[PDB]
């Protein structure tokens, strides 16, 4: 019962696994376009640091 | 004139069973229609959403298609 | 308005609190009804094992016999000894009341039903499981009885005994599940429970629960023919109260614990008609 | 503790029987490991059934 | 007035009092027997809800049952004493009572009244497990009505003053 | 940047993935390193924005698509963000910005249940060996 | 199995410390009013350890 | 090992086996479990309703 | 015809009440906490943890632009509180 | 199921019981595996994790091994003069052995449905991989 | 050991005025080892970024689910070695508590 | 014994095709793992880095892509 | 939902502890201690390498 | 592990506990408390207690709570590896099973030795 046991939970294991394969990849077809967004916050976020950097430095 | 046993015994087990069957399934007592309300409210609207310029079905096309299907209900 | 609005932007929370409050107040008065509810349980199963009728007579049929005894000792008296330590022989069962009524939070009732988003349930439950038996023992000390005194040591052994059976316990369950969190064991035991798996240390595992539950053969802190009482044989009252629904939430929470992490939990016995399921549905 | 003699033909039996039963389920477990890979592997055709497509990685890299 | 609240919690009070009424396990003699029996199935204590409790600060009732010597009339003072109050004392027994069988000795109190006071008393030698848990219930209902026996007068608008 | 709440902008891509395939490529290329480290989004600037014109261009969908639309949101609002339970909703809605025409025999050739009121509610149906990942 | 009569009895010997009690033993008075005892032992207990070492019953609680 | 507290010149692989199953898998906590809780919770109870009923006398 | 019930069952079914009480309390409180945790937020949520980096983060995006990136976008000299009552920083250092 | 379909999670969210619309992908399915019967390049080209020959022989097989290995069990064990502990035992391993079996086909079905997944058209895939069959109007004769 | 709680009986006062009240003092004057760690609230907390970026490639990249794996590539494959050590002074520790009992 | 066993039965699993031979004898670990085990390590110069998809190119499918 | 199973089940395991208290009999702290030190300990880390050996002969 | 949530649920169970503070003191008005000479002494079963605040133990298991210290901290190392059990390796099955050969023998040492057990003193 143990080893059988043990052997069914691995069965179910590599089946969330298998299902795991096709999650990751609807997240790799979504990733690009939230990275691309995140990127253009940061960089605006950075733009108005170095303004306000330049501004106090210069 | 008599019931058996049994059929006594499952009379107070259906008792019990029923009720406490149907408030576990329903936690939200009394406020499962508010809870489709809140859902219908959620359901975005076409002036919500921004549309193609060239769709294949107009507005007033896809709610008549939607009205003789009979969609939702 | 437009100068008063600030004015008032502290004021208009303190409602919600009040409001968090009141939930609190009633999820810990449900599970106190539910204890009282077990206790007439416990004697009820007791009477029929015993062959007697058992509580018949506190409310028609004994339908209030818990309401009976918890507003009676709540009215019984209580008296300090003069030799003992006023302050603190009142703070211990303080202290242990509030751990008590502090288990509930670590319960879950479904995939998310919990009251807060803990993810060491474990862990928090072998934290309150240690603060309780520190409550009994400075129950027993604080309580210059010779039998507490003992009842104390013992309630300590327990404890180094529980320590390493429940962390081994843990640690053969954690090895399957891979977290702290009740939840993700019911996903793996939906095909087939996992007290499968361990059919056979099925012995053990009776043995941890009993032990945590400090049922017999393992009430040995409370043990009332080898001592008077236990840790309590100084503490009447509610402060005796507090005692026995700790004992009993601990009781509950941890029938809980196990069967949600070795019986399933919350799915149905599958197992029963594993011969004539289908593990796939092609069309 | 002297046993007679259908007590000790019954213990060999159940000597016996454990032995192939033991064996039996190593052989059952064996055979499902193998049906794990079988679909393992069917999954994996599955799935690359469209993913075809490998991108090399740009020359700037290095 | 306070009545107006004090008399139904009163009433409350008097029921729960009632129905949780948890004895002192302590035996002395023959008498000692009868209890147990009183507490096993045939005449099952917990259908009135009396439970026994070991140690005298969780207990409502002390059992006087048995045989009082000198030698333990002040263990038995002390017990009552040390009993957290409110309590009611049930002498069980001719040898509780007034000495029974050993009412001309030389070591035996000549009744558990002399150390303690007795709210009730159960004749028999022993007296019979009916005999105790007459004597249990009718201490019992006594306790219920103690709260208010019409001590309070009623004045023109029928409130006790 | 684009006033869109996160299911819905996923909602979005799982269709938009097809029709900016070069941006997208250029802005993966553009993003390669030859350590897991991320590189630093100023080089890749403007491949993104150019990503994010066509995400803009492609969020726009038929007036059909909206019944599937509402569907896959409710089932993306009950989930926290699991795609992998609502990509038979996330699918009905891609195959509806595709080829829209089509999608009106799609919808006649509905029974019965399927046209009834989707409530989804993942406590109460779990599914199969739900890993949550 | 190795020994352990040295960890199992411990002697005492003349004006020694080691041998010796250094412990305040426990004198438990075992009843009567206990449930163990059947109501009238006064038995004074010396226990070390929860292990019993030195008994003084008095029974004379039901002399009569 | 009946008629005292000697062993048997040959332990046998029954000794072990019955070792084995009294240690690892207790069956204290399965055994008597059944046969008290389950079956004897099953007899009519013994109870004699005094209020109502009295038990038996003789003259 | 007495069609009594059988002497097991109704010896058994003594305690039932006590059953029957206990599933009236048990019921009350696990749906006290269903309703609890589900009116906040609309919904049974699932836990944090219970998640895949990607779904975190996706699920974690909208709150942090509407609590962080605004502010730290819109932020002027004199928008902070000069009693230094400001939020304390995401990552608390 | 014990974990329903390999394609998508199964009654994850909203339960649908719709017997029409299996009635309907089944029919597709039926009518496109009769229409390609006669290609024999097609044919070829199909391929499975087990034979259809050993599957079949692995079914009919099983429960007959499972019900002789309870008859010995009952043989060597049990007490001839009782039979229904002896008649329960023997359906067990029976129906273990029907389990063994039914596991044997499913898995076949499973091989046969996923391996040829690239051989199926476009419409036909999406209908398989999700719960419709409207992706598929042309197969069931609508 | 010491069940009554009574203890010696012990006057700090001598030895804070004597010794330890100035040598705390000096030590608090000429020990500070941090060198530019600078407290929350030194600067507004809109000018910190960093925390809102987000690695979207990485999370679908990233299958961990636990917060136990910088301890397991710690004990199991960088530090094994201290692992191992650990495990035999452990061992060697629990010999010496019985040679001690003994 | 189990260890015997399974230790007998990992080295035997060299039968199956690549994927099922034993994880004891064939490594199969997270990304972070892998490339800080593999960054310069000639023995087995696995190769560049595939940023996006967290392998490097000699690994099988490291990069895999729809359509 | 679910809690309905669950509460069935916390009540079928706490009617198996009131049943397991009114049987059995109780222990000894030293006797438990040993039984547990000598035997379960090691019953649990064999259990447990039975375990590991029987998820890498699956994985 | 929670947030401030638990913290203000701490709270929250004190002010219950309130509630029956208010129980208790309103249950003093059905009792009345006379002084006696030991009501208020400690109980030793009818009789006075000789002794108190002198009741020391004898702590001659101590052998025992000293090898739970060790073996907790050794349980505890054990918890990584079995949450990524999925990621083992060779190394890392190794060293867990070296870890856990360790814990058996110092186990089996101590039974040797018998230190697990009640001793004289
Ligand atoms: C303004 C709003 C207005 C709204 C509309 C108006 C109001 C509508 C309210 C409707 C509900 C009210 C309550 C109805 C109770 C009916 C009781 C009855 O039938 O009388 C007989 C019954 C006789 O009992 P008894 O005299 O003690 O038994 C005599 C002997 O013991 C001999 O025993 P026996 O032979 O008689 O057998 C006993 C048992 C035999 O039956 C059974 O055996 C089956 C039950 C036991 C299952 C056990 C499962 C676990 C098994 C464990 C293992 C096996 C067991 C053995 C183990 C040991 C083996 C050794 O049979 C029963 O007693 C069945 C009665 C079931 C009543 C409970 C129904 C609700 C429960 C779920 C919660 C509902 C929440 C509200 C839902 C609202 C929407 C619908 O009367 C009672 O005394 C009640 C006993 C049960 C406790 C009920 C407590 C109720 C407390 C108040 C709740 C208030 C909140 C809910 C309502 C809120 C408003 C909606
Ligand atoms: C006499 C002279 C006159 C005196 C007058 C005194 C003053 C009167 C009031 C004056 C002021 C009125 C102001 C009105 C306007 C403003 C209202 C406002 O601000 O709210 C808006 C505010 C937000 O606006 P919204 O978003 O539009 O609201 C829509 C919903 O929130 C949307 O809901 P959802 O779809 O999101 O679903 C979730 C919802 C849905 O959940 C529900 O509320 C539905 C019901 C849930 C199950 C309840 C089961 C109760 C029974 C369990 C078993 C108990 C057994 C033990 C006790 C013995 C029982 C016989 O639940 C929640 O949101 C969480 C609330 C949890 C409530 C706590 C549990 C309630 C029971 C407490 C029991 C206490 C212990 C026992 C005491 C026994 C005493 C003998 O609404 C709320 O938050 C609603 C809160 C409702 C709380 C429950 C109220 C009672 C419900 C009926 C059950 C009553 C049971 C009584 C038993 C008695 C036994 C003797
Ligand atoms: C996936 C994982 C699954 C789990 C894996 C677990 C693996 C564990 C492995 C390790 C352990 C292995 C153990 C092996 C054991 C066998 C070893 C062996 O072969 O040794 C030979 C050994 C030597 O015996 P022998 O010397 O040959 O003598 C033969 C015996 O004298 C016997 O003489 P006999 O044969 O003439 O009389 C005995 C016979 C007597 O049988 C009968 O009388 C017929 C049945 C009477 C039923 C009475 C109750 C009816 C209730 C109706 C209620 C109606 C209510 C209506 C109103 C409702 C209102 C709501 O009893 C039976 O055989 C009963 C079997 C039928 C049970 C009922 C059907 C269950 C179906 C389960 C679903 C199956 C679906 C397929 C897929 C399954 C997948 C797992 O055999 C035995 O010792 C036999 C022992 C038989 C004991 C039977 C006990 C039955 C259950 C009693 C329950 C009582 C409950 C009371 C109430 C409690 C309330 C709390
Ligand atoms: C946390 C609580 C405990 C969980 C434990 C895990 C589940 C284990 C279930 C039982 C599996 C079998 C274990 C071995 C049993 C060995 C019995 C035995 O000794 O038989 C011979 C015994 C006696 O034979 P013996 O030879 O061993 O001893 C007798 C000695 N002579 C011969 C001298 C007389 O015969 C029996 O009566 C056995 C009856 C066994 C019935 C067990 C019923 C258990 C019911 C409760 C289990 C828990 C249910 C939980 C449900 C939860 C649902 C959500
Ligand atoms: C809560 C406690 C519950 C305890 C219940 C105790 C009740 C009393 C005992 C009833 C036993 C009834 C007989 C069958 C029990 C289930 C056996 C089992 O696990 O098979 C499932 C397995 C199912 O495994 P499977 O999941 O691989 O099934 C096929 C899987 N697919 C579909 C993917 C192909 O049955 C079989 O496959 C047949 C046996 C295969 C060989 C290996 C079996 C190892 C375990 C055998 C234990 C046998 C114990 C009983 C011995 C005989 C007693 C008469
Ligand atoms: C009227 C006089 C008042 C006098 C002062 C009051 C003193 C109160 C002392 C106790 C409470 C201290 C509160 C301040 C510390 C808060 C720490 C914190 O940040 O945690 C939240 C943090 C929340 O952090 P987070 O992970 O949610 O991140 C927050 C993110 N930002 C910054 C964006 C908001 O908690 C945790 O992260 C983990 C949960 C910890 C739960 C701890 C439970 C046990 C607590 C026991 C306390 C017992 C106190 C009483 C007894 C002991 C004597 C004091
Ligand atoms: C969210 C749900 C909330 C539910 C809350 C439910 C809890 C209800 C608690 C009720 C408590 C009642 C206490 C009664 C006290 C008076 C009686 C008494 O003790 O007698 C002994 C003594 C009097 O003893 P006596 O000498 O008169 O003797 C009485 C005996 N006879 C009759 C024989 C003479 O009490 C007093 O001293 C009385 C006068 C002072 C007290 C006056 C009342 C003060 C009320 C304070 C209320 C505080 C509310 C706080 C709310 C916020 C809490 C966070
Ligand atoms: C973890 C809880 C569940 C139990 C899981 C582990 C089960 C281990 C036993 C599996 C079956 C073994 C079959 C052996 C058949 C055989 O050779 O059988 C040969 C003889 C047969 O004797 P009989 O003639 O009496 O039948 O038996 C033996 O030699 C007994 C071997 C010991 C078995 C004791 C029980 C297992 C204890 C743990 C293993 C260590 C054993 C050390 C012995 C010195
Ligand atoms: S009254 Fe009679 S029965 Fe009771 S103790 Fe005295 S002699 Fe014994």
């Amino acid at each position: 019962l143990q080893m059988w046991g043990v052997g069914k939970i691995i069965e179910i294991k590599k089946f969330m696994k298998r299902r795991d394969i096709e999650l990751k990849g609807l997240q790799r077809k979504a990733a690009p376009f939230m990275q691309s967004m995140n990127d253009v916050r940061h960089l605006a976020l950075r733009e108005r640091n170095d303004m306000l950097y330049n501004e106090l430095l210069s | 004139m008599n019931l058996p046993w049994f059929v006594r015994w499952g009379t107070d087990v259906a008792l019990f069973f029923i009720p406490a069957y149907t408030f576990a399934n329903y936690p939200t007592t009394f406020f499962v229609f508010a809870a489709e309300k809140r859902r219908q409210r959620r359901r975005k609207d076409f002036s919500d959403v921004k549309l193609r310029d060239d769709a294949a079905f107009s507005v007033d096309q896809v709610k008549q298609l939607q009205t003789k299907l009979h969609l939702k209900q | 308005g437009f100068w008063i609005a600030p004015l008032f932007v502290n004021i208009l929370s303190l409602p919600l609190y009040l409001v968090m409050l009141v939930y609190n107040i009633v999820c810990m008065l449900l599970i106190t009804l539910v204890i009282a509810s077990i206790t007439l349980i416990e004697r009820k199963v007791l009477s029929l094992v015993q062959r007697r009728v058992g509580p018949h007579y506190v409310g028609y049929r004994g339908r209030l016999q818990y309401i009976a005894d918890a507003l009676k000792l709540f009215i019984k008296g209580i008296v300090v000894p003069e030799g003992s330590n006023k302050f603190w022989f009142v703070a211990i069962p303080s202290a242990a009341g509030a751990i008590c009524y502090t288990f509930w939070i670590n319960s879950m009732w479904g995939p998310s039903v919990s009251i807060f988003d803990l993810e060491y349930n474990l862990v928090y439950a072998t934290i309150l499981s240690i603060l309780f038996s520190f409550c009994i023992m400075l129950t027993g000390y604080f309580s210059k009885s010779k039998y507490a005194f003992m009842a104390s040591i013992r309630c300590a052994i327990l404890m180094l005994n529980i320590e390493i059976f429940l962390g081994l316990l843990v640690i053969n369950l954690i090895f399957i599940s891979e977290s702290f969190c009740f939840s993700v064991f019911v996903i793996y035991q939906e095909i087939i429970w996992l007290i499968f798996i361990f059919f056979g240390v099925s012995g053990l595992i009776f043995i941890t629960f009993l032990l945590e539950t400090n049922r017999a053969p393992f009430d040995l802190a409370e043990a009332e023919s080898e001592l008077v009482t236990g840790y309590s044989v100084e503490y009447g009252g509610f402060y005796f109260a507090l005692y026995y629904l700790g004992e009993y939430f601990h009781l509950f929470f941890f029938s809980m614990v196990i069967s949600i992490v070795l019986f399933g939990g919350w799915e149905l016995p599958n197992f029963l008609y594993l011969f004539l399921l289908n593990d796939f549905n092609i069309l | 503790l002297k046993h007679s003699a259908t007590v000790l033909r019954e213990i060999k039996k159940d000597t016996i029987m454990m032995i192939l039963f033991i064996i039996g389920g190593f052989t059952y477990c064996y055979h499902m490991r193998e049906t794990r890979f079988q679909l393992d592997d069917d999954f994996n055709e599955y799935v690359n059934t469209n993913k075809q497509t490998f991108r090399p990685i740009p020359d700037h890299v290095k | 007035r306070v009545d107006y609240i004090v008399t139904p919690i009163n009433a409350v009070v008097s029921w729960a009092r009632q129905g949780s009424f948890w004895p002192l396990t302590f035996g002395l003699a023959c008498c000692a027997v009868e209890m147990m029996h009183a507490t096993v199935s045939r005449y099952d204590f917990d259908r009135f809800g009396v439970i026994f409790r070991a140690t005298p600060r969780q207990a409502d009732l002390i059992l006087v049952a048995g045989t009082l010597t000198n030698k333990m009339a002040p263990g038995l003072r002390r017990l009552y004493e040390q009993t957290l109050d409110p309590k009611w004392v049930l002498s069980m027994g001719s040898c509780a009572n007034g000495g029974g069988y050993y009412h001309y000795s030389y070591s035996v109190v000549r009744g558990c009244n002399r150390i303690i006071p007795v709210d009730i008393y159960v004749p028999g030698c022993p007296p019979t497990a009916e005999a105790l848990m007459f004597g249990v219930l009718q201490l019992q209902k006594s306790l219920y009505r103690q709260i208010n026996e019409g001590e309070k007068k009623y004045n023109k608008k029928d409130l006790t003053y | 940047k684009m006033n869109t709440k996160s299911f819905e902008v996923l909602i979005h891509s799982q269709y938009a993935f097809d029709v900016c395939r070069e941006q997208v490529y250029n802005f993966e290329d553009c993003r390669q390193t030859d350590t897991p480290l991320p590189k630093d989004p100023i080089h890749c600037k403007a491949q993104a924005k150019e990503v994010l014109s066509c995400y803009k261009e492609a969020e726009k969908m038929d007036p059909i698509c909206l019944s599937s639309f509402n569907d896959s949101r409710e089932c993306m609002f009950k989930s926290d963000g699991n795609l992998y339970n609502c990509k038979t909703w996330i699918n009905q809605y891609v195959t509806c910005q595709k080829n829209p025409a089509a999608f009106a025999e799609f919808l006649e050739a509905s029974t019965a249940e399927q046209l009834k009121s989707k409530k989804f509610d993942f406590v109460k149906n779990r599914g199969h060996s739900d890993k949550y990942l | 199995m190795n020994r352990s009569i040295f960890q199992l009895w411990k002697p005492e010997s003349p004006r020694s410390n080691v041998n010796s009690k250094q412990i305040k033993t426990m004198n438990v008075n075992f009843g009567p009013q206990h449930p163990a005892a059947h109501g009238v032992l006064r038995l004074i207990l010396q226990l070390n350890g929860e292990i019993a070492e030195r008994f003084d019953p008095h029974i004379g609680l039901l002399h009569r | 090992r009946l008629y005292g507290r000697d062993k048997p010149d040959e332990l046998d692989f029954t000794d072990v086996w019955e070792s084995s199953y009294q240690n690892i898998i207790c069956p204290e906590y399965f055994y008597h479990f059944w046969f008290c809780g389950i079956v004897y919770s099953f007899e009519p109870e013994w109870t004699i309703n005094y209020p109502f009923e009295k038990g038996p006398l003789s003259p | 015809v007495n069609t009594a019930y059988p002497t097991p069952l109704k010896t058994i079914l003594k305690t039932t009440p006590a059953f029957v009480v206990y599933f009236v309390f048990g019921l009350g409180f696990s749906t006290v906490i269903y309703d609890v945790v589900y009116h906040p937020k609309d919904r049974i949520e699932r836990f944090y943890f219970r998640s895949s980096k990607f779904e975190r983060l996706s699920r974690k995006r909208d709150e942090k632009l509407r609590h962080y990136f605004k502010p730290a976008i819109e932020w002027q000299p004199w928008y902070n509180t000069s009693t230094n009552n400001n939020t304390r920083p995401l990552l608390r250092y | 199921t014990n974990f329903g379909s390999p394609f998508r999670n199964t009654d994850s969210g909203i339960v649908i019981r719709d017997p029409e619309n299996e009635k309907r992908l089944k029919l597709a399915f039926q009518n496109f595996w009769k229409s390609k019967q006669e290609d024999k390049e097609f044919q070829a080209q199909i391929k499975t994790a087990v034979s259809k020959d050993t599957v079949n022989f692995m079914f009919y097989a099983s429960p007959l091994f499972g019900a002789l290995l309870g008859k010995t069990y009952i043989d060597m064990f049990c007490n001839p003069r009782y039979f229904y502990f002896r008649a329960f035992t023997l359906s067990m391993f029976a129906l273990a052995g029907y389990c063994v079996g039914n596991g044997f086909r499913n898995r076949y079905e499973h091989s046969l449905y996923t391996r040829n997944y690239h051989l199926f058209p476009k419409d036909l895939q999406d209908a398989l991989v999700n719960g419709d069959a409207r992706y598929c109007i042309s197969w069931w004769k609508q | 050991l010491n069940i009554d709680g009574l203890h010696l009986k012990y006057n700090h006062n001598i030895n804070n005025v004597l010794y330890y009240t100035p040598s705390l003092v000096l030590f608090l004057i000429f020990f500070n080892i941090d060198y530019f760690s600078e407290l929350e609230l030194f600067l507004p907390l809109e000018l910190s970024f960093i925390d809102i970026y987000d690695d979207y490639y990485e999370g679908f990249n990233n299958s961990i689910m636990n917060d136990f794996t910088p301890l397991t590539l710690s004990y199991y494959s960088i530090n094994s070695a201290e692992f191992i050590i650990i495990g035999l002074l452990l061992l060697l520790g629990s010999v010496a508590c019985v040679n001690l009992y003994k | 014994f189990c260890l015997l066993f399974v230790l007998a039965d990992a080295w035997g699993r060299e039968k199956y095709a690549q994927p099922y031979k034993s994880q004891i004898l064939h490594g199969r670990q997270p990304f972070g793992h892998t490339f800080v085990q593999n960054y310069r390590n000639q023995a087995t110069d696995l190769g560049r880095w595939n940023h996006n998809f967290a392998c490097y190119e000699k690994q099988p499918g490291c990069g895999r892509d729809f359509d | 939902m679910p809690y309905f199973v669950l509460l069935f089940k916390i009540l079928i395991f706490c009617v198996v502890a009131i049943a397991t208290r009114g049987t059995l009999p109780r222990y000894r702290f030293d006797q438990f201690t040993q039984l547990n030190w000598k035997h379960f300990i090691y019953i649990w880390l064999g259990f447990l390498v039975f375990n590991l050996c029987f998820v890498t002969f699956f994985i | 592990m929670g947030d401030a949530v638990v913290i203000h649920l701490i709270q929250n169970v004190l002010i219950f506990g309130i509630i029956f503070w208010l129980l208790t003191w309103g249950a003093e008005y059905f009792y009345t408390v006379k002084q006696q000479l030991t009501k208020k002494q400690f109980y030793e079963c009818g009789f006075k207690s000789i002794s108190e605040l002198n009741i020391q133990i004898n702590f001659n298991f101590f052998m025992l709570a000293v090898f739970l210290i060790l073996y907790d901290v050794e349980f505890t190392f054990l918890f990584p590896v079995l949450f990524n059990f999925s990621m083992f390796s060779t190394t890392e099955l190794f060293l867990a099973f070296f870890f856990i050969f360790l814990i058996l023998v110092s186990l089996l040492y101590d039974w040797l030795n018998n230190v697990l057990s009640w001793s004289a003193e």
